[PDB]
């Protein structure tokens, strides 16, 4: 998505900071926003 | 503000890709394919 | 004789990763920031 060819960038890196950002939070979120598709989910009942 | 062959899409037509030397301006590349460029600059860039 | 498959030791242990070639289908990439005209890149003989 990002179009980024730089290996070390690429795995010299991680989704959250872990210290600014405790795990337990991580693992709320990550599970509280599933149950809705971020691609197609919108419908908004009728009419997307 | 890189040369357009750093814009590099890896699926669809790049229209943000092509490049070619323009007579009356500075031999410089121009790519020539946008109709609208909306965009709000910054007000003071000192790059380095 | 050697220098053909000792070269991939040199130019593969490095971290930029600017090239890399194989030995099969030989590809001969490099990176985007370097020129890539002639638009093949493939494996023409050891002139490449």
């Amino acid at each position: 998505q990002l179009n980024v060819t730089d290996e070390q960038k690429i795995a010299e890196d991680n989704v959250i900071n872990r210290n600014k950002f405790p795990l337990n939070k991580l693992v709320y979120t990550v599970q509280a926003l599933e149950s809705l598709s971020f691609l197609e989910g919108r419908n908004s009942l009728d009419g997307k | 503000l890189l040369p357009f062959r750093f814009y590099v899409k890896e699926t669809s037509p790049n229209y943000l890709e092509t490049a070619s030397p323009d007579a009356l301006y500075g031999d410089k590349e121009v790519n020539g394919k946008f109709d609208v460029v909306v965009s709000n600059p910054p007000f003071s860039v000192d790059l380095d | 004789k050697n220098w053909q498959r000792i070269v991939e030791a040199k130019l593969e242990q490095q971290k930029h990763k600017v090239a890399e070639i194989s030995l099969e289908n030989g590809t001969v990439n490099y990176s985007k920031k370097i020129k890539h005209n002639r638009n093949l890149k493939a494996l023409t003989g050891d002139e490449e």
